[PDB]
C-alpha cells in the first residue's frame, strides 16, 4: 500500500515487462465500469502480482493503458486512450511514479509504442492512422509520418540499428521503416491483416508476424515460413532470452504458445480465462515466463527447455 | 449561432466530460457506448463468458441528456465486412449490441463509419436494426471527402502515390455512400456526416455530394491553420466549404485533439461562430423562402379551386411584382393613346381573374401616372373574393370598376376590350390553364387590343437531390396507387439539390392567339448536356413572362427577376433514380395533354436511359377545367 498508489487496480491488465534487476512492471486499464482509466505498477516481488497491497509502487492515469515499454530501469512509456503519449519515472527511492511529461500529439488512441535503439527515442502508433518519432530529452515530436491508410496496430524499434523499425496497420502493409532514406518507408511484400510484429534478437534482417487469422510467420528481408498457431488474432510475439531463442505467441483465443525456430510448438498454457494481452521472460530465471490478461490473472509458467 | 458537437474517442467520466465539453460551449457530444478498446466475444469459450458489466450505467446521465446531448459510436474493432469469418460473426453481434444499447438510450443519433469500399454486410446488419421496431434515431455514416489512402504521405519508396488525374477514382468515397444508402434502400433515418481533410479534392468531388442528406460535416483540428496571434484559422478555400455547408445548416463537429495548445480549446468553436456572424444576413427573399426549403407543396389549382383568403395575402405581398404591372399598364396606355387624346380616349381595361383587387389598382395607379382615362372591369370567379372587391367598390373604387362575378370564358362582355390583364400563371407558367383562360375571353378583346401578359415560356432543368427524391417518396398514401407520387409535380423551395443542365424553353404561348387552329398540346424534347457524374432525381421547372415588351416577369434563376418573392420553382419527379456519367446527354420528353374536362402533363426520360411514361391519362395528377 504505498504512498499515491490506488488501493484498487483495474481488472483489464494490458501489459507486462521485466526489466535488468527482475521488478515487474504492471499497465492496467478499466475498460468497463463507471470510470475507464488507468494505473502503472512495479512490483520487486513478482509472486507478490497482481495484489496491489504487496507492491513496490503504483500510481492512477487520467485514462486507460493501451500499451507501454520500459525506458531504461527508472522510465516507463506510456500509449494512452486520450491520444497522448506519457513518459513516467521512479523517483531514487523507486517508492513513486511520477510523472515526467504528457503530450497530446495524437488524435486518436496511440496503440502502440516502441524505444529504439539508442534508447533516446522512440515511435508510436495510433488510430489515427499516424506514426510519430519521439525525442524523450526534448519532449517533442521530431517527425510524424502519415504512411498507411488505416489504424496502426504495432512499431517495433530495430534492436540494434537506431533508424530502422517496423510497423503493420489494418491496411494490409507491413512497412520497413529507415530514417535515413529520403522515403523512409518501404513495403514488405493479399494475406490476413498482420497484428503483431517481433524482431529476431539474434539476426539483423530477421523478423516475426502474426495475422487476424491466427497465422505466425517468419519473414527475412529477402527471399517464406509460417503456422496456424491461433484460433484467432495473434494478439504478441516475444523472442526468448536464450542464445537459441524461443517465441512465445498471444491470443485472443486465451492461450499461450511458446515456438521454436522452424515454428513448431513447444509449449501451451490455457490458464487464462479472457484473452491474454502480454508476456515477459524473466532475466533471471530463462525458462519462467509472466503472462497477463483481461481475466486479471498473472500467471508464471516454467518454460520446459 | 452554430450547433456544433465535440468528438471524443475517450471519456474517463462521463459527467466530469460532459460538464467540460459544454462549458467550452459545444451544443452536444459524440462518444463510445462501449469501450473503444473493450473487444467481446460471443461464440468461442471461454471468452464469451467474460463477467460483466459490459459497460457504464444508463443511470450516469438523465433521460433528457441521453435523448440530446449524446450521440453514440460504433466501436472501431466491429468489422462486419472482414474477410475472417469469426470477425464478421462477432461484429455481427457486437453491432446489433451496440445498436441496440443506443436505441435503449434513446440516443437522437449514431456514428458509423464507411472507410472502405465493401460495407454490403454492414448495411444488412444496419438494415436489419432499422427494421426491428418503430424508431425515430439517425445513424450519420462518417465517411470523407477523400479516402486516406488517398491522402497518404508519399514516402513508401516502392509504393509511389498516384500523381495522374483518375476523375472517377477520386470520387470513390461518394460511391461508398451511394452503395450503403442503396443496398438499405434509402431509408429515412441514414444520413451523411461528411469528414474534412487537410488538402481538399477537386471541385467535382466536393460537387458530388450535392443534394445528399449532411446531417453533419467533421472538422479535424489538422486542418486548422495559425494566424500571427496564435489562433487555430482556416486556408480561404475551406472558408468556401465551410459558408457552403452553413447553407445547409448541417451541425458542425469537432474532432481531435488541441494542437493549438497556448490557446484553450474552445478557440477552434469561437472561429466557427466568427464565420457564421460574417455573411450577408437575410436578404428579403432569402430572408422569406428559409423555412419552405425542400418543402413539398401541392400546385394550387385556382380555376379549379377557390383560393382562401390568405392565399391572396400572398400573392399581395409582393410590391416588384405588380410595380411591373403597374409599368406594363402604363407603357401601353402611353403607345395606344396619343396625348392629344387624352381627354378623348377612355380605354376599356379588364382584369381577367382579379381575386382581392391588386392589379386593379395596379391598373388606377397606371392610368394616373401615365394621365389617361381608363374604364375598368374587374373579373373574378372566386365569390369569396368578389366580396372584396365590391367591399372595395363601394367604399374606394366607385362607378371606374365594375365588378363582375363569372368565369371568363362564359361572361357576356358589354363591350370590347382595349386591354385584358391577367394573372393566371403558375410555377410551370401555363400550370394554371391561363392559355385555355385567355382563348376563352379572347372573344371579347378588340381586334388590336393587347393581352398582359403577351406571352410566356416554361423552362426545365434536370437536376439531382436524394434528399428531394425521398421526400417524393415518402408521399405514399393508402388508398391510391402506390408510385402516384411520383407522377406530379410539386411546387417547392428547391435547396439541396445539384442542377445538372442549364435549364431550357419547354412550352411558349402568346396572346391574343390570332391563329384560327387554336391547340394547346404540346410535345417538346429536350437534350441536356451533362459534364458530371451524378444521379438524376427530377426536373426543375421554372417560367418567365413578358408582361409588354422589355417589362417582364421570371423566376428562371439566370434572369430571375430581382426583389421578387412570388413563385417558387416546380419539380417533376421519376420513379427510379437515373445514373448519368461525365459527358452524358439527359433527353427528356414533355407532353402537354388536355381533353374537355381536363388537362395534365406526361413525361418520359429516353438517354442515356429510358424511363416509363410519367403520368399516362392523367392517371395520377390532372389539372381541372
Ligand atoms: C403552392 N403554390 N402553387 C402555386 C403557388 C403560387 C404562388 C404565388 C402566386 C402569385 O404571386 N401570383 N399568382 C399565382 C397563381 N396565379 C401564384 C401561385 C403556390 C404557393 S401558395 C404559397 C403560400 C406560402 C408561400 C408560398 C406559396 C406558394 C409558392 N410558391
Ligand atoms: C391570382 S391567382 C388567379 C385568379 O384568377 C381567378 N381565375 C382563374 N381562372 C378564372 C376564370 N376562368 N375566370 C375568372 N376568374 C378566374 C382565380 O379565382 C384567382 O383569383
Amino acid at each position: 500500500l504505498p504512498p499515491n498508489a490506488p488501493a484498487c487496480m483495474e481488472r483489464q491488465l494490458e501489459a507486462a515487462r521485466y526489466r535488468s534487476d527482475g521488478a515487474l512492471l504492471l499497465g492496467a486499464s478499466s475498460l468497463s465500469g463507471r470510470c475507464w482509466a488507468g494505473s502503472l505498477w512495479l512490483f520487486k516481488d513478482p509472486c507478490a502480482a497482481p495484489n496491489e497491497g504487496f507492491c513496490s509502487a503504483g500510481v492512477q492515469t487520467e485514462a486507460g493503458v493501451a500499451d507501454l515499454t520500459w525506458v531504461g530501469e527508472r522510465g516507463i512509456l506510456v500509449a494512452s486512450d486520450s491520444g497522448a503519449v506519457e513518459l513516467w519515472e521512479l523517483d531514487e527511492n523507486e517508492t513513486l511514479i511520477v510523472s515526467k511529461f504528457c503530450k497530446y500529439e495524437h488524435d486518436d488512441i496511440v496503440s502502440t509504442v516502441s524505444v529504439l535503439s539508442s534508447g533516446t527515442q522512440a515511435v508510436s502508433g495510433s488510430k489515427d492512422i499516424c506514426i510519430k518519432v519521439w525525442d524523450l530529452a526534448q519532449q517533442v515530436v521530431l517527425s510524424s509520418y502519415r504512411a498507411h491508410a488505416a489504424q496502426v496496430t504495432c512499431v517495433a524499434a530495430s534492436p540494434h540499428k537506431d533508424s530502422v523499425f517496423l510497423s503493420c496497420s489494418e491496411d494490409n502493409r507491413i512497412l520497413l521503416w529507415d530514417t535515413r532514406c529520403p522515403k523512409p518507408a518501404s513495403q514488405i511484400g493479399p494475406g490476413y491483416l498482420p497484428t503483431s510484429l517481433a524482431w529476431h534478437p539474434q539476426q539483423s534482417e530477421v523478423f516475426v508476424f502474426g495475422d487476424e487469422n491466427g497465422t505466425v510467420s517468419l519473414v527475412d528481408t529477402k527471399s517464406v515460413l509460417s503456422s496456424a498457431v491461433h484460433s484467432q488474432c495473434v494478439t504478441g510475439l516475444v523472442f526468448s532470452p536464450h542464445s537459441v531463442p524461443f517465441l512465445a505467441s498471444l491470443s485472443e483465443d486465451c492461450s499461450l504458445a511458446v515456438l521454436d525456430s522452424s515454428l513448431s510448438e513447444l509449449f501451451r498454457s490455457q490458464a487464462h480465462r479472457d484473452f491474454v494481452r502480454d508476456a515477459t521472460w524473466s532475466p533471471l530465471n530463462h525458462s519462467l515466463l509472466t503472462t497477463v490478461g483481461w481475466d486479471h490473472q498473472v500467471v508464471h509458467h516454467v518454460v520446459p527447455t | 449561432r452554430v450547433s456544433s458537437g465535440r468528438d471524443l474517442n475517450c471519456v474517463p467520466e462521463i459527467a466530469d466530460t460532459l460538464g467540460a465539453v459544454a462549458k467550452q460551449g459545444f451544443d452536444f457530444l459524440c462518444m463510445p457506448v462501449f469501450h473503444p478498446r473493450f473487444k467481446r466475444e460471443f461464440i468461442q469459450e471461454p471468452a464469451k463468458n467474460r463477467p460483466g458489466p459490459q459497460t457504464r450505467s444508463d443511470l450516469l446521465l438523465s433521460g433528457r441528456d441521453w435523448n440530446t446531448l449524446i450521440v453514440g459510436k460504433l466501436s472501431p474493432w466491429i468489422r462486419p465486412d472482414s474477410k475472417v469469418e469469426k470477425i464478421r460473426r462477432n461484429s455481427e453481434a457486437a453491432m446489433l449490441q451496440e445498436l441496440n444499447f443506443g436505441a435503449y438510450l434513446g440516443l437522437p443519433a449514431f456514428l458509423l463509419p464507411l472507410n472502405q469500399e465493401d460495407n454490403t454486410n454492414l448495411a444488412r446488419v444496419l438494415t436489419n436494426h432499422i427494421h426491428t421496431g418503430h424508431h425515430s434515431s439517425m445513424f450519420w455514416m462518417r465517411v470523407p471527402l477523400v479516402a486516406p489512402e488517398d491522402l497518404r504521405d508519399d514516402i513508401i519508396e516502392n509504393a509511389p502515390t498516384t500523381h495522374t488525374e483518375e476523375y472517377s477514382g477520386e470520387e470513390k468515397t461518394w460511391m461508398w455512400w451511394h452503395n450503403f444508402r442503396t443496398l438499405c434502400d434509402y431509408s429515412k433515418r441514414i444520413a451523411v456526416a461528411l469528414e474534412i481533410g487537410a488538402d481538399l479534392p477537386s471541385n467535382h468531388v466536393i460537387d458530388r455530394w450535392l443534394g445528399e442528406p449532411i446531417k453533419a460535416a467533421i472538422l479535424p483540428t489538422s486542418i486548422f491553420l495559425t494566424n500571427k496571434k496564435g489562433f487555430p484559422v482556416l486556408s480561404k478555400m475551406h472558408q468556401r466549404l465551410i459558408f457552403r455547408l452553413l447553407k445547409l445548416e448541417v451541425q458542425f463537429i469537432i474532432t481531435g485533439t488541441n494542437h493549438h495548445s497556448e490557446k484553450e480549446f474552445c478557440s477552434y468553436l469561437q472561429y466557427l461562430e466568427y464565420l457564421s456572424q460574417n455573411r450577408p444576413p437575410p436578404n428579403a427573399y432569402e430572408l422569406f423562402a428559409k423555412g419552405y426549403e425542400d418543402y413539398l407543396q401541392s400546385p394550387l389549382q385556382p380555376l379549379m379551386d377557390n383560393l382562401e383568403s390568405q392565399t391572396y395575402e400572398v400573392f399581395e405581398k409582393d410590391p416588384i411584382k405588380y410595380s411591373q404591372y403597374q409599368q406594363a399598364i402604363y407603357k401601353c396606355l402611353l403607345d395606344r393613346v396619343p396625348e392629344e387624346e387624352k381627354d378623348t380616349n377612355v380605354q376599356v381595361l379588364m382584369v381577367l381573374g382579379a381575386g382581392r383587387g391588386p392589379l386593379v389598382n395596379a391598373s388606377l395607379r397606371a392610368a394616373k401616372q401615365a394621365d389617361r382615362r381608363i374604364k375598368l372591369y374587374a373579373v373574378e370567379k372566386n365569390p369569396n373574393a368578389v366580396v372584396t372587391l365590391e367591399n372595395w367598390q363601394f367604399e374606394e373604387w366607385g362607378s371606374q370598376v365594375t365588378v363582375v362575378s363569372s368565369d371568363m370564358r362564359e361572361w357576356v362582355a358589354p363591350e370590347k376590350a382595349d386591354i385584358i390583364v391577367s394573372e393566371l400563371l403558375g410555377s410551370f407558367a401555363d400550370n394554371e390553364l391561363s392559355p385555355e383562360c385567355l382563348d376563352g375571353a379572347q372573344h371579347f378583346l378588340k381586334d388590336d387590343g393587347v393581352s398582359i401578359p403577351g406571352e410566356y415560356t416554361s423552362f426545365l432543368a434536370p437536376i439531382s437531390s436524394s434528399k428531394l427524391y425521398n421526400e417524393v417518396r415518402a408521399c405514399r398514401e393508402k388508398d391510391r396507387d402506390p408510385e402516384a407520387q411520383f407522377e406530379m409535380p410539386y411546387v417547392v423551395r428547391l435547396h439541396n439539390f445539384h442542377q445538372l443542365s442549364a435549364p431550357q424553353p419547354c412550352f411558349t404561348f402568346s396572346h391574343p392567339n390570332r391563329d384560327p387552329m387554336i391547340d394547346n398540346n404540346r410535345y417538346c424534347t429536350l437534350e441536356f448536356p451533362v459534364e458530371v457524374n451524378t444521379v438524376l432525381h427530377g426536373f426543375a421547372g421554372y417560367f418567365e413572362t413578358v408582361l409588354y415588351q422589355d417589362i417582364t416577369l421570371s423566376i428562371r434563376p439566370e434572369t430571375h427577376s430581382p426583389g421578387m418573392f412570388s413563385w417558387f420553382p416546380i419539380l417533376f419527379p421519376i420513379k427510379q433514380p437515373i445514373t448519368v456519367r461525365e459527358g452524358q446527354t439527359i433527353c427528356v420528353r414533355f407532353w402537354r395533354c388536355s381533353n374537355s374536362k381536363k388537362v395534365w402533363y406526361e413525361w418520359a426520360v429516353t438517354a442515356p436511359v429510358c424511363s416509363a411514361i410519367h403520368n399516362p391519362t392523367g392517371r395520377s395528377y390532372t389539372i381541372g377545367l
